[PDB]
């Protein structure tokens, strides 16, 4: 019985790294002073991960590892490192798949309701390049997908486009099609995310769909279509008689085409036919943000960056992390730690760096403001990830202008190949520093950008 | 989509409630009886204040029309807060005075083009006559009084603002602060002001707190990092022979730099304070100049077309006092000729001309302040954030009303100099008998403010209006005593410019939202 | 939701109900007679408990405009969080006064801007009566008595919490510690503690479990980290021949330099120790300089012109003891001369009079007793950890009224004293009828709290207040002896500038409250 | 000195206007000529020019009516456009 003295692990994640064929889903058992030790674990897997009529077991049997095996490290901050094994389970001949009710009962850990969203800011523990053994291994996004047109994999490229004003409504097709028509950052327009033919929708639902029967306009007019149309249908039992073969004229662009991800009701769920052929149906998602759950007016959410790890497959250039947590009291050692990791000019390290072996895009993104004037800032670990440099447009009020920097989707291109530095995420331009004055949700208290709205007759 | 229109009084009524609602709101805040609203927040506590235009943006009402009148009247309550903060309930009473007479007498029918025409010049006769008559203001005890007035006749703040203007002359500037010190505390800091302190603690001086005080400093400019640039020894020597220290403004650091600069401050002669860059790159160029000039030198710098290595004992500056904490930096007065810094003093003049309105121009204006003198710091007296808010605002309406003051003159409180004047030019006549009848609704809804002032005060308005009438000159009703007085006496005096601007942007308003044939409306 | 607008009396009666709710739920939880409330939380056990400021911080309703009269009443609240930390229901009585007087105010119409100058001129008067009535307190008896009173008479811990200020001496601090047992417990930790053990179990020393105690060590500054080089051994090896003791100071050890300890350890070559890296940079440098000063250390760097290959014997540091064990190292006291020791304690407490004045100041006095106290640990016999939070709320309130006590002194409690400056204050006079009847407002105003006091009891009110106001001296009330007698027989005796930063909030919100015109809230 | 910001092909033909308009011919890479193969007769010239912290102002040309009218003459065929909007507002 009880639960522990099968994992005995007294090592760092080095040994987490040596074994290869460890893979971490669990729940960090770190109390907040505050919360008192019995509802710690009171709330951690005893009524949120299965229900679990008496108990289920597997096929293979007598799995030991049923409640959270800790093997957590705790000697300088509590350090937590805890993972539900699937590796130990059970291991077939040809497929190696356990049965109906294995992963169902332990696996999906579910933070639904305990307080531990206060603030947590989880870094970098990720699965390493031994992955391909026995697993399909996603490594690949729309900036590898149509690599071949020139898009290589980090930072290199992307299908997800900028907006010129208007920011959206009276689609551009008809009339503000020269908004669309310069390829000059205009290449990919998407609309607002919360449409379809969802239950609760407005009229517009029938709209949505009736996109399809206008895509007369991509063989003759000259223009391939690169439009978010939101004709994505909910039944999808309607392709399987003629399209399986020959007639894939539609392509595999999903995030040329539109393709409906809102988070709640579509998913990944494509896996079934397309292990292997196409894994790749793109994170359509509209770039919304800080606007749902991290505000602390309304936060409607929930946490689950550690169960994402295996979600790389969509290609997502987007994902609800939260914010920095800036703000409310400070003090106590103030919450500023994020410049004192780096930027502390008497500290030192000679021997090793950053690591894991298996490194990937991996930076935080630009929260509040960070401009390439303070290049002391944001550029020391990888400087990128899976985005395009893309702000409010503050100081892009203007048609051509600096033509290179407006390609959304093809300076990527050339500031990758470029080669210079972490510089090359704000290669691009310096000049969003005006763009405050679009958008003020970003930088509140301590950047002087919001000095002008309010506060006396100071400056 | 959903649009409704309603024509004439059908949708003025509605208009006029929302309005109402405003006045309603607006008249009770002002006066030596009246008191000031709260302003709910639903993250922190609502706030205590007299800001109405502030109000205006957070009055909201659930007619569609109401609603949306509200907001497009808070357009004037916005521009009006542009310039001053008060007087901007006199715009507002004069604007309901408009309202309330015009749509009472005129029922329509007539021109509403006409009676904004008369409406209009009787203003710009109003203006001519405020300009004629404006008073200039001398005595800095002048000054301290309608700086009171100014601080809801509060006069601590204000006499210790009169100092601070005695201290610092017409270009010093001075600082808000967040709970400081709970009580009114005055202080000057004199010359060139950094936001930097020293990186190294190991600069611990002879002052107390580490600090590094130095007389007769020598100052380094470089924007980059020196490591070969270590070749300054025959400048250092001089430096060292001189037998003053000398001050760093390196952008960048060596490590063996900061290294050799820790051994030889530790024991040796040549003790040298080393800082960073005081801010933004744009910014800190731009001051550069400032500094040669203080100092009577030139910018040390590779980027311009001097040298990029040479450097002789003339290249830096000559400076009095520098004293620098690890968190401030201060240089007390340098050695720079009259003639080149008014020279500087100049272009910034055409530098003053500007549109960016923020950034460029708050820098520039700072700087230029500390060009001339110090920063004048304060500690605020008050108990509770609401209450230093409220006192910070009426320190800034007390400081823009000096400035205007002092530019323009002064006037007899209260508006009276206003219907004084369109009593004296009532004869004003129009192109039409339309024209007309706007010129006399204008001159008679003039009367407001006091109009306002006399209800608020719990005193019959019209009586008192009459016996303000009958009054002549500077002789008039002192409110404050519930008596009568003589404006000069009484020491109630106001800036004129704050009158022009608000009767300016109030006709124009008024002028504009009487044509109004139709209205429209979104539906739910 | 959408905004409501209520006019004068329509917000003032709310407003009402509002604080009386608060005051329900308040003002009869004080003393013995007193009871307390349960507060309780949706995932976690309710509390329930006594402190006034423990109900106000979570007070919210449904009504939007009680929330916000709560949310203006909860700053005194939050503020003696911040400064006392008790007196809280003194504060929340003081609301009821204030709006009892305000609804009086509104009903006969005085000015409120008079009203406020009364109030506040007042305030100042008993502020000067009160510092005219200070007592001093020195001797330790006295310390229990306030100790007890805060902990409602507790002897027990009050001695016991008495003993241990004694044995620690003014500048040790105490802290608060998980309970156990079922009974208390103290503790005195003296010198350096911090969170380094032994990396490896072959660490023993002779007090087994890896603990290694030295008396008079000798303390190495091996800045930074020291591995592939790893020839510490030029001091190493010659302290190795003096066959004394070795203390190491590096951020990193490796498995060569545990190896070689190892080694050092087993072979027997000379006894030697190594401490771990403390943390943040800050604390490192502030923990090892004051350490090497007053131990006398070298300031050792290799960001300075020095090498563990370049170094000297004299750069041994020396202490009286130290103890090393399985996690905590411990330096129970350092040799250093007198001099130098007081020279960093001054330069210390210049850092002490910092700008920042908060938690950075407080890690600071960390260090200042360290230099001249100790650590004060009370480990409660706490049975269950809502009786813990109880006793530790209690123990902090004493704490608080010692730590104010050792600044101020302390006068009589329980408001003999304050009645008796209220008394004195009602010979005060105002400018006008207004300033006058706001200051015998505010007469009544204080003596609500005392009345209030007397009901809690349910003894008899008039009978009390006629029999103090015409007593003078230490003849009062004791609600613990429920009888009259010499106050210093009764010894409930307060610092009663927490009482005087009371009334000054209390103060401030009247004059704010007293403002009420008009409010506009949300839709429920 | 002065750079020029704007997207190529309208940046490469106001250039080019300037040159025709001074009297001058752009020394540009789309000929196939360099500063090797170019002369201080063929750099651009003016009577009277002014320049400020913002702008530039020439004030007089070379280019006389040969260059003018034979602009002109190409571009009367631009004034009409398929750009519609505004285009045809900033040729002209």
């Amino acid at each position: 019985d009880q639960s522990s003295r099968y994992v005995n692990l007294a090592l760092k994640e080095e040994d987490l790294i040596a074994g290869g064929e460890h893979v971490l889903c669990a729940y960090i058992m770190k109390p907040k002073a505050g919360y008192g030790y019995v509802a710690t674990a009171a709330h951690f897997a005893a009524e949120s991960s299965t229900g679990t009529n008496v108990e289920v077991c597997t096929t293979d049997d007598f799995t030991r590892g049923v409640d959270a095996l800790v093997y957590e490290v705790d000697e300088a901050r509590e350090l937590t490192k805890i993972a539900y094994p699937v590796a130990l389970f059970d291991r077939n001949i040809t497929d190696g798949k356990a049965m109906i009710a294995s992963f169902l009962t332990l696996t999906m850990g579910n933070n639904q309701g305990m307080g531990d969203v206060e603030y947590a800011k989880m870094h970098d523990f990720y699965v390493p390049e031994a992955y391909r053994a026995l697993f399909d291994g996603p490594s690949v996004n729309i900036s590898a997908l149509w690599k071949v047109l020139g898009r290589p994999e980090v930072d290199g490229g992307l299908v997800v486009g900028t907006i010129i004003k208007p920011k959206l409504g009276l689609r551009p097709k008809p009339f503000a099609e020269a908004c669309h028509a310069f390829w000059l950052g205009g290449d990919f327009i998407k609309n607002d995310e919360p449409q379809g033919n969802q239950p609760f929708a407005p009229l517009r639902d029938t709209i949505a769909l009736v996109a399809d029967a206008m895509r007369r306009a991509q063989d003759e007019t000259g223009e391939a279509k690169l439009f978010s149309a939101n004709i994505t249908a909910d039944d999808p039992f309607e392709i399987i008689a003629r399209g399986e073969y020959v007639l894939e004229t539609f392509g595999e662009n999903a995030s040329h085409v539109a393709l409906l991800v809102d988070g709640y009701v579509a998913g990944a769920a494509a896996i079934t036919t397309a292990r292997r052929r196409f894994p790749d149906n793109f994170l359509h998602y509209h770039r919304a943000g800080h606007g749902a759950v991290t505000s602390p007016q309304s936060k409607r959410g929930y946490t689950a960056f550690v169960h994402c790890k295996m979600a790389r497959l969509q290609g997502a250039s987007g994902i609800h992390t939260g914010t920095m947590g800036f703000g409310k009291m400070e003090g106590e050692s103030s919450d500023r730690a994020i410049a004192y990791m780096l930027t502390q000019d008497e500290a030192q390290g000679p021997f090793y760096r950053q690591s894991w072996g298996g490194m990937k895009a991996c930076t935080p993104i630009i929260s509040g403001g960070m401009n390439a004037l303070r290049m002391p800032g944001f550029f020391e670990n990888l400087g990128n990830a899976n985005v395009i440099l893309t702000a409010g447009g503050g100081a892009f009020g203007h048609i051509d202008g600096p033509v290179a920097g407006a390609r959304s989707l093809r300076q990527a291109w050339q500031a990758w190949r470029d080669g210079v530095p972490v510089l090359d995420y704000a290669r691009e331009h310096k000049e969003l520093a005006r763009a405050f004055e679009s958008f003020p949700g970003d930088a509140d208290q301590i950047y002087p950008g919001w000095r002008k709205a309010l506060g006396v007759e100071d400056t | 989509a959903a649009k409704d229109v309603k024509f004439g009084n059908d949708a003025r009524v509605k208009m006029l409630r929302g309005v109402n609602v405003l006045a309603d709101a607006v008249k009770v805040t002002l006066g030596p009886k009246g008191r000031n609203v709260v302003l709910d927040k639903s993250f922190g506590a609502p706030t205590i204040t007299k800001d109405g235009v502030s109000v205006a943006r957070e009055i909201e009402l659930e007619d569609k029309f109401e609603n949306m009148g509200a907001q497009m009247v808070k357009e004037v309550a916005s521009k009006a807060n542009d310039a001053a903060g008060d007087g901007t309930t006199t715009a507002t009473v004069l604007a309901q005075a408009i309202i309330t007479e015009g749509l009472k007498a005129v029922a329509a029918g007539m021109n509403p083009m006409d009676l904004k025409r008369g409406i209009d010049k009787a203003v710009t006769a109003a203006v001519e006559e405020l300009k004629a008559l404006s008073v200039p203001c001398s005595d800095s005890k002048a000054i301290a009084q309608v700086g009171t007035i100014s601080a809801n006749s509060d006069e601590t703040v204000g006499k210790l603002i009169a100092e601070a203007m005695d201290k610092v002359g017409k270009e010093g500037v001075i600082t808000v602060e967040d709970g400081t010190g709970l009580q009114d505390e005055l202080d000057v800091v004199e010359g060139m002001q950094f936001d930097r302190g020293y990186l190294s603690p190991y600069f611990i001086n002879k002052p107390e707190t580490g600090a590094v005080e130095l007389e007769s400093p020598f100052i380094l400019l470089a924007d980059k990092k020196i490591s070969n640039i270590r070749e300054m020894l025959p400048v250092l020597e001089a430096v060292a022979k001189a037998g003053k220290p000398l001050l760093i403004i390196a952008e960048d650091v060596e490590g063996e730099a900061l290294a050799t600069l820790v051994v030889n401050t530790m024991r040796g002669i040549v003790k040298v304070a080393a800082v960073k860059a005081p801010g933004f790159g744009d910014r800190r160029k731009a001051m550069l100049q400032d500094i040669a000039t203080l100092t009577g030198g030139t910018v040390i710098s590779e980027e311009i077309g001097m040298e990029l290595e040479k450097a002789t004992l003339e290249d830096l500056g000559q400076a009095k006092r520098v004293v620098i904490n690890k968190d401030t930096t201060t240089i007390i007065d340098g050695v720079g000729e009259e003639a080149a810094i008014q020279g500087r003093v100049a272009q910034i003049r055409q530098q003053i001309e500007e549109a960016t309105s923020d950034y460029d121009r708050e820098k520039l204006q700072e700087r230029v302040a500390k060009l001339a003198g110090g920063v004048a710091v304060i500690k605020v007296g008050a108990a509770t954030e609401v209450e230093m808010k409220e006192k910070k605002a009426r320190v800034e309406d007390a400081l823009h009303a000096t400035r205007a003051a002092v530019e323009e003159g002064v006037v007899a409180g209260g508006g009276v100099a206003l219907i004084r004047v369109a009593s004296k030019l009532a004869d004003l006549r129009g192109q039409n008998e339309d024209q007309n009848v706007g010129i006399k609704v204008a001159l008679r809804a003039m009367e407001a403010p006091l109009r306002q002032i006399v209800l608020n005060c719990g005193e019959e308005p019209s009586v008192v209006a009459n016996t303000v009438k009958g009054g002549d000159g500077n002789y008039g009703y002192n409110a404050a005593t519930e008596e009568y007085g003589n404006m000069i006496d009484m020491g109630i005096l106001d800036p004129t410019k704050v009158t022009r601007s608000a009767l300016q942007y109030a006709a124009s308003v008024a002028g504009l939202m009487i044509t109004t044939e139709c209205m429209v409306t979104d539906l739910p």
